[PDB]
């Protein structure tokens, strides 16, 4: 049972899949979610495009590195209207960078 | 600056204490304000930000001492017949060196 | 002569005094400047200002750093727990949680957790907090058991090899197993790579457990395999441990003449490279106290403890548990040695300090409290029947009877009912039943003892003679059971004099109750003889009363490393 | 079944309405005006929660969800240093 | 006295 | 016989070279290819000395030497609060 | 009795000491024999005031109680292009943070 974070540009999909399902159930299950086609959206393993055929266990998603406290990120585009568009994931923000107190000032 | 620890890189600064110590053994002529300036270098490398370069700078000297004296080996081997003159005054020089890299490395 | 005071400690105390102003720019200072501001606020009895900064980990790392000034900071922590502040727990619960953060993290910063815990969890156990010491060890082998790389394998062994320590110390002997094993199988791990880990450390640590859970058979063998085990590119503190520890796996197998010799090169070891006031030292001085009284010189066992406490009182400050141990090995040793004389004083007031102790510091269903209590209840014991009255003598054999029994009950709970501690408790329940006047409880608990200690020890065992020696003192004195009693002396006899000679303590206990045996059914000839034998005995006891101090019997380099330990395992065959 | 937790910097958490509920403000604020099925998803708005912080929460929610009523032993929830206090905040008002 | 020292 | 400490901002702290040979640095620097016997007096370029401090390490050197084997009640060195953190770094790298 | 003085010029902080019967004359010794310059080319500027080059320093205006070694007490002095005897120019030492 794997945990991901299936996000697009802003919006952050936290879904739960099995580790033996594949990739194509991963975009099924974006239709309950965004309604959009699986044939129309990939997904994105830090630059890399997630094939229907393959499994998560195969594409590094193993249940390790993809844990409830931290899951594992993946990006996604809805190919617009033909043509895909670039992993265009903005980061949530900068937490204030509490000041080490062995720093010397 | 001022006598803090801070996050000084051990590369350079090495460099430069090199430059110096290779002249403070075997009596070769350094500046005062150089040779003065090392005490700081030594005490920065020593109490360095965040892990103190102690130990880098120690197994550093130890490696370089061992070159040095490996190098007076061999230039006392390469010459024979002559062997103890400039043996004797290689080791009064080393002698003085090992002495003020004493003084200087006292941090 | 009235020298004034360096600048550094002068502005120490000019710093000291505007601490509160200026305590976040101290912590950005060098770490031996640092430490010194803390040790300051220690001597000023500021704990609480001192305290406040030994709680956070990162603060604690760089006190940790001086390798110096390490005598100074147990003393300062051990004020700092006494104090009310548990920085033990507290700094272990900080690695643990910083600990967990990290794990995915880089090569670089897990090899900085990874030295931060082992100088972290060895000051813990050093200190003696083996329960805050054993989280800080599980969470650098949680780092180590993440990347099945080479290095990896060597710290995850060393950690394994640390959580022995600070399971046998702690008296978690049910893990102590699983973690050797745990250790063997990244061994193992390791020599499927062509890299052999040196195993000295954690044979020895498993002979410590073995010895712990009274399995001398074993603990014999792997102290041998620790021995064989001892490179010359060992640690001294690793190569001081497995000598010590296979000192009291061979002085309990009763090979008293390796073991002086292991035991002797164990304390010189400690004395030269750590000094005389270390912990190690201490360390080593108890264990050799544990040979001394093991082999009948007492006198010079109870100046060893003695000078093993000093040591643990000075490193370390009060409520800690080496200090506790030290007062509960050094109560039974006076105990031991002033059996005779009744001056129960000492003895008494180094019992009741480590039950003090260990009551503060430990839960009250420990396994440590086992031991302590047990001293108490042997010198109550005896203060009971030095007592001349009757009220006094039956609530010291009440309270005793109920340390005895909460003793025993935690040896049962631990070990099991067919283990040597267990014995050695219904031992001394026998004993006391018998100064209780239950001569019926005391023949059963006896004969219980008698028959758990046959099996696991030798037939012609030291606790067996001693054993079926006080089974004859209750027969004899009490039951007026004349032949049993017979043969039990003798049987008593004929082992001591065949493992300790003519010189063992226990031959006029044992001849005393004879003679009164005989007085008791006759043949007069058998008395004229014996006390012939009692007065020989008594010869060769004063003429043994040489007690030179043990301290420097080890002489200066008697022998070297690789030559007690050749000599030792060569004699094996 | 799912709610669209939206954060104030702009980021739709999607997360599954089960695993809202785990927050008694959520669910207060997915109960009376808030529950009405505007598109599939009920946005709701945390004008006052960043998106470094409502991510912990939603991985908080899918981790209490996942590990409740576990067996084995359960291991701790990852809260940064520097996330910590702005994450004490978030979980107070949310009632998490 | 009667017996030895406790073990 | 005056050596001539020069703090960080080019102050000279003219002193004996028997007071500033109580601190062990000092000595050190004075000793080696530092020696320099010109006109009595020699320098000792302190880079990362402040004059406010190094005065107060001058001070300190008077003050040790002149109590040097003394019977006398010796007060306690006059360290302000705002240079004792400074000075304290200045007495370990000094030595004295 | 030891009186102790930090006479400054500038950058130059001597320090020196002197009995409190001795003279001012004995500290343009001291200055002469460290600053190579003759008595005649300074004056002592005790607090920013001008000093007689004759006198004696235990009715000058310090003594031992206020001129102890830990805490001495300054002494100003300046030198003259054979002229107009230049101005003092002590400077502070430095802002304590
Ligand atoms: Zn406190």
């Amino acid at each position: 049972d794997v945990f991901l974070m299936i996000r697009r540009h802003k919006t952050t999909i936290f879904t739960d899949a099995k580790e033996s399902s594949t990739v194509f159930e991963l975009k099924r299950i974006v239709e309950g979610i965004l309604k959009r086609p699986p044939d129309e959206q990939r997904l994105y393993k830090d630059d890399q495009l997630l094939d229907d055929g393959k499994t998560l266990g195969e594409c590094g998603f193993t249940s390790q590195t993809a844990r409830p406290q931290a899951p594992a990120t993946v990006g996604l585009a809805f190919r617009a209207d033909d043509t895909f568009e670039a992993l265009c994931i903005e980061p949530f923000s900068s937490p204030p960078e509490l000041p080490d107190v062995m720093k010397p000032q | 600056t001022s006598l803090k620890p801070r996050v000084v890189d051990f590369d350079e600064t090495w460099n430069k204490l090199l430059t110096t110590i290779k002249a403070v053994v075997m009596l070769e002529y350094v500046e005062r304000a150089t040779w003065n300036d090392r005490f700081s270098d030594i005490y920065a490398l020593c109490v360095a930000y965040p892990e103190p370069l102690g130990e880098r700078l120690y197994t550093e000297t130890k490696i370089f001492l061992e070159n040095h004296v490996r190098h007076l080996h061999k230039r006392v081997l390469e010459s024979e017949e002559q062997v103890l003159v400039m043996y004797h005054r290689y080791w009064e020089e080393y002698s003085k060196g090992a002495d003020y890299m004493d003084c200087l490395y006292r941090y | 002569e009235w020298i004034p005071e360096t600048l550094y400690n002068t502005a120490i105390s000019a710093v000291v005094d505007n601490y509160i102003r200026s305590r976040r720019d101290i912590r950005s200072l060098p770490e031996n400047i640092q430490f010194d501001v803390y040790y300051k606020l220690y001597q000023q009895g500021r704990l609480c200002q001192l305290g406040s900064e030994f709680c956070e980990l990162e603060v604690f790392a760089k006190v940790l750093r001086a390798l110096d000034k390490r005598h100074l900071l147990h003393h300062c922590f051990q004020a700092l727990m006494d104090h009310g502040v548990k920085v033990a727990s507290v700094l272990a619960y900080s690695f643990s949680r910083r600990c967990s953060y990290i794990a995915e993290s880089d090569a670089a910063v897990k090899e900085k957790a990874i030295q931060v815990g082992f100088v972290l969890g060895g000051f813990l156990s050093d200190a003696g907090w083996y329960s805050d010491a054993e989280k800080v060890f599980l969470s650098c082998l949680q780092l180590c058991t993440l990347h099945d790389e080479m290095l990896h394998w060597f710290r995850a062994v060393e950690c394994c090899v640390r959580l022995l320590h600070v399971r046998n110390g702690n008296c978690k002997y049910h893990l102590g197993e699983e973690t050797f094993k745990l250790a063997q199988t990244y061994m193992d791990k390791l020599s499927k790579h062509g890299q052999q880990a040196n195993k000295a450390a954690l044979y020895g640590e498993l002979c410590a457990l073995l010895f712990a859970k009274s399995h001398y058979d074993e603990a014999y063998k792997w102290c041998i395999e620790a021995m064989k085990e001892i490179t010359a590119g060992l640690p001294v503190k690793v190569v001081v441990d497995v000598l010590r520890q296979a000192s009291k796996a061979c002085v309990v197998k009763r090979e008293f003449k390796k073991a002086e010799q292991l035991i002797k090169h164990a304390v010189y070891l400690a004395r030269d490279h750590f000094g005389s006031k270390h912990p190690k030292y201490s360390d080593t001085l108890l264990d050799y106290g544990f040979y001394l009284l093991n082999v009948d010189n007492i006198c010079q066992s109870v100046a060893i403890y003695q000078a093993a406490l000093d040591i643990r009182q000075s490193v370390f400050g009060g409520k800690n548990i080496h200090v506790a141990t030290a007062h509960e090995d050094l109560a039974y040793s006076s105990y031991v040695h002033q059996y005779s004389s009744g001056k129960f004083d000492n003895a008494l007031f180094h019992a009741e300090r480590a039950i003090g102790i260990i009551t503060h510091i430990l839960p009250e269903d420990h396994l440590l409290l086992a031991s302590s209590k047990r001293v108490k209840a042997l010198i109550l014991e005896e203060i009971a029947i030095d007592c001349h009255n009757k009220e006094t003598e039956q609530r010291l054999l009440q309270e005793a009877h109920d340390l005895h029994l909460s003793s025993l009950q935690l040896a049962k709970k631990a070990f099991g009912e067919f283990n040597v501690q267990t014995a050695k408790h219904y031992g001394n329940l026998g004993r006391l039943y018998q100064s209780m006047r239950k001569f019926k409880e005391a023949e059963e608990m006896h004969i219980k003892a008698i028959q758990i200690k046959e099996q696991l020890l030798g037939q012609e065992d030291y606790e067996v003679a001693l054993s079926v020696g006080h089974l004859a003192s209750l027969y004899n004195y009490d039951m007026n059971q004349y032949e049993n009693a017979e043969k039990l002396y003798l049987r008593s006899i004929a082992i001591g004099k065949k493992l300790f000679g003519e010189g063992y303590s226990g031959l006029e206990y044992d001849y005393r109750g004879l003679i009164k045996l005989y007085n008791s059914i006759g043949n007069y000839e058998k008395v004229f003889e014996y006390h012939n034998v009692l007065s020989n005995w008594n010869r060769l006891r004063d003429r043994q009363y040489s007690v030179t101090d043990a301290l420097e019997d080890v002489s200066t380099s008697p022998q070297s490393t690789e030559e007690v330990v050749q000599s030792f395992l060569i004699s094996q065959n | 079944m799912y709610v669209k937790l939206i954060s104030s910097d702009g980021h739709e958490f999607i997360v599954k309405r089960e695993h809202a509920l785990t927050s008694g403000t959520i669910k207060a604020m997915l109960s009376g005006p808030g529950q009405f099925a505007e598109n599939e998803t009920n946005e709701v708005n945390f004008r006052e929660i960043p998106s470094h912080v409502l991510s912990k929460v939603c991985m908080y929610f899918t981790y209490k969800v996942r590990y409740t009523n576990s067996s084995t032993e359960i291991p701790e929830f990852p809260i940064a240093p520097e996330i910590a206090l702005e994450l004490l905040m978030a979980a107070n008002f949310l009632d998490c | 006295q009667k017996r030895a020292s406790g073990q």
